RNA sequence: CAGAAUUCCGUGAAUCAUCGAAUCUUUGAACGCACAUUGCGCCUUUGGGUUCUACCAAAGGCAUGCCUGUUUGAGUGUCAUU
RNA sequence: GGACAUGGGUUAGUCGAUCCUAAGAGAUAGGGAAGCUCCGUAUGAAAGGCACGAUUUUUCGUGCCUAUCGAAAGGG
RNA sequence: UUGGAUAUGCCAUAUAAAGCGCUUUCGAAGAGUCGAGUUGUUUGGGAAUGCAGCUCUAAAUGGGUGGUAAAUUUCAUCUAA
RNA sequence: UUGACCUCAAAUCAGGUAGGACUACGCGCUGAACUUAAGCAUAUCAAUAAGCGCAGGAAAAGAAAAUAACCAUGAUUCCCUCAGUAACGGCGAGUGAAGCGGGAAAAGCUCAAAUUUGAAAUCUGGCAACAUUUCUUUUGUUGUCCGAGUUGUAAUUUCAA
C-alpha cells in the first residue's frame, strides 16, 4: 500500500474532543450536555493526550467516538428539534396574537418518555437499584425549596411525592437497615433485592438560592431522575403486589411500641424510622408507651436519639441514659540499622514510581 | 431431490443450514470433478446445483412475502415490491383522476344523459 | 396527562460511587468542625446546594478511571562482617 | 460588526435522511461467502511439487478474492491457519492461490483430507 | 457418449410448451470521483478472529437540473415592538 | 520447427502501476447558441473550516482565515 | 376474464340543483397584441400569402376578413392576440 | 432587544420527476448542391438529402377574427372533384392552390374578464384509521394537524350567450 498518513488511527480517530462531537452531531452545547447527562456519556482521557489531539497539550475533553457514533441514532435529538420547531410556531402565535393556536399549541406541545433511556442506562433493575443514591439525594434537596420561577412547581411537587411514595414503600416491606444522624442531616440505608442503597435527606428549613448555580443543569437532572425514580418505585409496588402510584395518604425492634411524638423533632424521619420496624406513631395535629421529646422541660419521655441507636445497633437503648435534660451519648456512623538499610534499598526493581504511593498515603 | 413444497414449509434457520449443507456436497463434487469422477458423481453435480438454487428461491420468496406483509396497507412500499408494468404505465393519469370532473358536467350529465331512445317504422 | 411511570420493563459503567461520611455530626468525640449542645440551635447549612451541585457537574464532566516489603531486594546485610 | 472583507454562507442544520421506506426490501446476501471464493483445488504436478516441498496448497480462486477473503475461507473451511497467501491471474483469467500453511499443520494430510490428491 | 430413472397403484421425465414469483455478474442515459489505472474516496450499521485503540469482511448508501413540502439560515429588503 | 495436437506454466509490504504534478485536457459557476453543443477553470459564486464556553431567556452564542484527469523515461 | 341491461337489497338530508317562459333592463369578452412601415425568407397569392427580425404602436359597434395600391362612404360576414 | 413579512439560499431534508434508445408514420427548426434551363446568375432541383430538437399509437388539426355574394352554407381530418385550373414564372425551363359539389367519419366544449362577503364554501402534505385491487404490487375515502391561498382557491358565466 502507501505510506499511511499519520493520525489516522488508533487514539486520534476512537477519540473525539468535545467541539469535534458537537460538529458531529449537528448539536448545540446545551443540547450535547443535555444528551450527555440524559445518557451514559462522559468524558474519557487517552494515556497519550498529545497523540490523541493532533499534537496539542491544550487541555481539551475527549469522549469516545462510538459513544459519540451511538448518540447519532437517540429519539431524543429529534424531540429536541421538534420542541425547537414547537417553540418558533409559539412565538409566531403569540407574536401575531392568536390566542386560540396559542393554547391549541400548548395543549399539543411535544414532550418525551425516558422508557428507553432508562433501559440503556440500566441494564437490569439491580443496576438500577444500585445507582439510586444520588437521584434520592437531589429530589429529597428540592422537596424542601421554596417554588420560585426558576423552578416548576410540578416538579417540586413530583419530588414530594415520588419521595413520600418510596418512604411508603420502605416502611410498608420494613426493608430499613440503618440510620445516621449526621450534621448534613438524616442517613438512611436500606437493602431491598441484596442491594445496598443510603442516600441523604436533608431538613426543612428556610434556606436560600445560592445564586450560583444554574437550575438548566438541575432541571434536566431532576427530569432524569423523576423518571428513573417513577419506574424504580413502579418495579417495587408491583413486586410486592401493591398497585402504583398510590394514593398518598430486627423487623419487630419496635412492634410493641405506641411512640408519640412532641412538636420540636423531625416527625418525617421519626415516623420513617418507627414505622420500618411496625411501630405505631401518634402525632400532635398541628405537625402511649414513648415520648420522644429534646425539650428540657415538659409514657416514658425520651429524645430521637435513643430510637436512632437503637435502629443503628438493632438492640433496645437505655431509656434513662437518653432521658429529658441528660447529656447525649455521641452519635455513632453505622456505615464507617535494618529498617535504615532498607530505606536506601531502593536500587531500581521497584517498577517505575510505584512504592512511593502506598508510603505516602 | 428435494421437493420445493417441503422446502416450503421449513424455517429460515433449517433453510440456511441446508444450504450451506448443499454447498459443502457441490464443492466436493467438484473436488472430484478436477481429481478425475465417475459419471455418477459427475451427474449429481447439476442436481446439487439445482438444488441450492431451489433453497436459494424458497428463502427469497419468504423473505419478500415478509417485507410485503411488514409493508402492507402502508402509503409508501420499496421499489420492488411495487408494480412494474412499463415506466409509461406508471406515469399515467389512475382511473380516479382521469375520471374527475367538474361541477359543472357532473350537473350537466345528471340532468342531460344521453337518452336510449328508437325510430318507429 | 402527566405521566406515572404506568408500566414496567420486565414483561453509565461506573458510577465513581460518592464518598461517605467521616464521622463528623452535632456532637462526636472523634475530633473537634463545630460542637452544638443541640439540634435547634444547628443552622441550615447553606453551600448544600453547591456541593449537590459541584455532584452533578462531577457526574458528566470529570472523567471516570477503572505488599510493599517485596519492591526491596533480600541481600541480608546483617551478617555482613565488615 | 464584520472584520473580514468575504461574506461566506452560513451553516445550516443538515439533517440525515430518515426514509420512509425502504428502497430494497430485503438486503441481498452476502454475495461473496467462502463458498464462492474458493472454486476447487489445483492438481498438476506443479502445485503436487509445492504441496510436498513449500507446504503450500493451490486453489483456483475466485477474481474478486483478495488475500484476506482467501485466508479466512480456508480458516473457515479447512481449519487450517495459512500463514502466507500468493496469488496471480493465470493467462486464462483465473486466479490461482498458493496458500503455505503453517509450520504445526503439514499440507499433505489437508490435501488427503479435501482428496484432490 | 456417459449417466441416471419414473416403477408402470405419479406430485412427475423433458435442450418440452407456457409463464402472473424470483434471480439478473461488470457495464452502459450510468448516478461518489475516475478510468489505455479490477484505480481513488467518504457515510451508517453489523460481523469476524489464537491477534481486539489494530486489521479485515459484509450489508445499505453518497450524481445533476427541477417541482411541492420540511427544517435550518442570510440580508444597511419592508416594519412594528421600545 | 515460432507449424500441428494435448497438457503445463507468470507467486512481491520493498520492481512498476497505483500517489504527485508538467505541457495540456476538463466538469461545476456563469454567459452564448434554433440546437448538436460552444466559451469558461477561483471567473461578476452565499464555492469551508477551526477553537473556546458550569448550559445560552434549557429555540447557540463568541472569536479566528483552488474539482478532476494527465508521466510504466520526470518527482518518489 | 370483461360489457350493457335486468331482478333486488342497502346507503342515499333533494330545505336542494336544473331545463324552459316572458324582461323597456344590464351584459365584464384575452396588448409591445392587432395594425402600419421596412428588411429577410416563403407562397399559386400577383402595389406581400404566411412567418421572423427591427422601428412606430391603436381601438370600443370596436377590431379582422370580402384575393389591384389609396382616401371616403355603405353593405355582408366573423369575434383574434 | 425580540418578533412579523418579503426575497434569497442550504440539506445524502420528505416524496417525486427529467435525461438514453427506437424514429416507418408525426410536429417543428435548420438547410444544400448535383440536376433542368441544351451556357448561366433569378428560377428549378426543393420549402428536398444531410444536421438538430420533441411526441404518440397515431400525431397534427379542430368547434370560425371560416366561406361566400346564394333560395346562402357551417369545427377539423381524409377521399374523389374542382384542376394541371386561377395564378406564379430570364411570363423562359418550369411551377400551381382554394370556395362549392359527392363521400368516409361525426361530438362537442373549457377558461380570463363578476362581491361567496351572512362567513376560502377550494387544495397539497404528515399522522391515524378504515377500504379497495389485473395487484399483499393497484386505487382511494374519512378524521385530524401543519401548510398552500385573499397579489384569489371553489361554486357561478363563456357570446351559441
Amino acid at each position: 500500500a502507501r505510506v499511511k498518513q499519520k493520525g489516522k488511527a488508533g487514539a486520534a480517530r476512537i477519540y473525539i474532543t468535545r467541539n469535534q462531537a458537537l460538529k458531529k452531531l449537528q448539536l448545540t452545547l446545551a443540547d450535547f450536555r443535555r444528551i450527555c447527562i440524559l445518557k451514559g456519556v462522559y468524558p474519557r482521557e487517552p494515556k497519550n493526550k498529545k497523540k490523541a489531539n493532533k499534537g496539542s497539550t491544550a487541555p481539551v475533553t475527549f469522549y469516545y467516538t462510538k459513544d459519540i457514533q451511538y448518540l447519532l441514532h437517540e429519539p431524543i435529538v429529534q424531540k429536541f428539534r421538534e420542541y425547537k420547531v414547537f417553540a418558533r410556531k409559539l412565538s409566531k402565535a403569540l407574536g401575531k396574537g392568536e390566542l386560540e393556536t396559542a393554547k391549541r399549541l400548548e395543549a399539543r406541545k411535544p414532550t418525551y418518555s425516558l422508557d428507553h433511556i432508562i433501559k440503556e442506562r440500566y441494564p437490569t433493575f439491580h443496576d438500577a437499584l444500585k445507582d439510586i443514591d444520588d437521584a434520592l439525594s437531589m429530589l429529597f434537596l428540592f422537596s424542601t425549596m421554596p417554588v420560585t420561577d426558576k423552578i416548576g412547581a410540578a416538579t417540586v411537587a413530583n419530588c414530594e411525592r415520588l419521595c413520600a411514595e418510596f418512604q411508603h414503600y420502605v416502611i410498608r416491606s420494613n426493608s430499613l437497615r440503618k440510620a445516621f444522624l449526621s450534621i448534613k442531616g438524616i442517613y438512611y440505608q436500606a437493602e431491598i433485592f441484596g442491594e445496598q442503597i443510603t442516600w441523604i435527606v436533608p431538613y426543612k428549613f428556610a434556606q436560600s438560592v445560592p445564586t450560583d448555580v444554574d437550575f438548566r443543569i438541575m432541571h434536566t437532572f431532576l427530569e432524569f431522575y423523576q423518571a428513573l425514580m417513577g419506574f424504580v418505585n413502579f418495579k417495587l409496588y408491583n413486586t410486592l403486589g401493591l398497585r402504583y402510584p398510590p394514593k398518598i395518604d430486627n423487623t419487630s425492634l419496635f412492634s410493641n411500641f405506641t411512640f408519640f411524638l412532641s412538636r420540636e423533632v423531625p416527625r418525617f424521619s421519626l415516623e420513617f424510622v418507627i414505622r420500618a420496624f411496625g411501630g405505631k406513631v401518634g402525632w400532635d395535629p398541628i405537625l402511649i408507651t414513648h415520648h420522644i421529646c429534646d425539650r428540657p422541660h415538659i409514657r416514658i419521655y425520651i429524645q430521637p436519639q435513643w430510637v436512632y441507636d437503637s435502629i443503628n445497633k438493632g438492640i433496645l437503648e437505655r431509656t434513662d441514659l437518653y432521658a429529658c435534660g441528660a447529656t447525649l451519648p455521641p452519635h455513632l456512623s453505622p456505615f464507617v540499622k535494618e529498617e535504615k538499610e532498607a530505606k536506601e534499598l531502593s536500587k531500581m526493581m521497584m517498577s517505575n514510581k510505584q512504592r512511593k504511593l502506598y508510603s505516602k498515603l | 431431490a428435494l421437493k420445493t413444497f417441503e422446502l416450503r414449509k421449513q424455517s429460515q434457520e433449517n433453510l440456511a443450514e441446508q444450504l450451506q449443507e448443499l454447498r459443502q456436497e457441490l464443492a466436493s463434487l467438484r473436488v472430484q470433478k478436477i481429481a478425475g469422477g465417475s459419471g455418477s458423481k459427475l451427474s449429481k453435480i447439476k442436481t446439487t446445483r439445482k438444488d441450492i438454487a431451489r433453497i436459494l428461491t424458497v428463502i427469497n420468496e419468504s423473505n419478500r412475502l415478509a417485507a410485503r406483509e411488514a409493508y402492507k396497507n402502508k402509503k409508501y412500499i420499496p421499489l420492488d415490491l411495487r408494480q412494474k408494468k412499463t415506466r409509461a404505465i406508471r406515469r399515467a393519469l389512475t382511473p380516479y383522476e382521469q375520471s374527475r370532473k367538474t361541477l359543472k358536467q357532473i350537473k350537466k350529465e345528471r340532468y342531460f344523459p344521453l337518452r336510449k331512445y328508437a325510430l318507429k317504422a | 396527562q402527566s405521566n406515572y411511570a404506568d408500566h414496567d420493563l420486565w414483561a453509565a459503567p461506573a458510577p465513581k460511587l460518592p464518598p461517605p461520611s467521616h464521622e463528623e455530626s452535632y456532637n462526636p468525640p472523634e475530633e473537634y468542625p463545630k460542637k452544638y449542645k443541640s439540634l435547634r440551635v444547628v443552622p441550615a447549612y447553606s453551600n448544600l446546594i453547591k456541593e449537590k451541585f459541584e455532584r452533578c457537574l462531577d457526574l458528566y464532566l470529570a472523567p471516570r478511571v477503572r505488599p510493599e516489603s517485596l519492591l526491596p531486594k533480600l541481600p541480608t546485610p546483617s551478617e555482613l562482617r565488615p | 460588526v464584520r472584520t473580514s472583507t468575504t461574506f461566506r454562507r452560513p451553516k445550516t442544520l443538515q439533517l440525515s435522511r430518515k426514509p420512509k421506506y425502504a428502497r430494497k426490501s430485503v438486503a441481498h446476501a452476502p454475495r461473496l461467502d467462502e463458498y464462492k471464493i474458493i472454486v476447487n483445488p489445483i492438481n498438476s504436478e506443479s502445485a503436487m511439487k509445492k504441496i510436498e516441498d513449500d507446504n503450500t496448497l493451490v486453489f483456483h480462486v475466485h477474481l474478486k478474492a483478495n488475500k484476506f477473503t482467501i485466508k479466512e475461507a480456508v480458516r473457515k473451511l479447512y481449519s487450517v491457519e495459512p500463514v502466507k497467501i500468493n496469488t496471480l491471474i493465470r493467462p486464462n483469467g483465473t486466479k490461482k492461490a498458493f496458500v503455505k500453511l503453517s509450520a504445526d499443520a503439514d499440507a499433505l494430510d489437508v490435501a488427503n483430507r479435501i482428496g484432490f490428491l
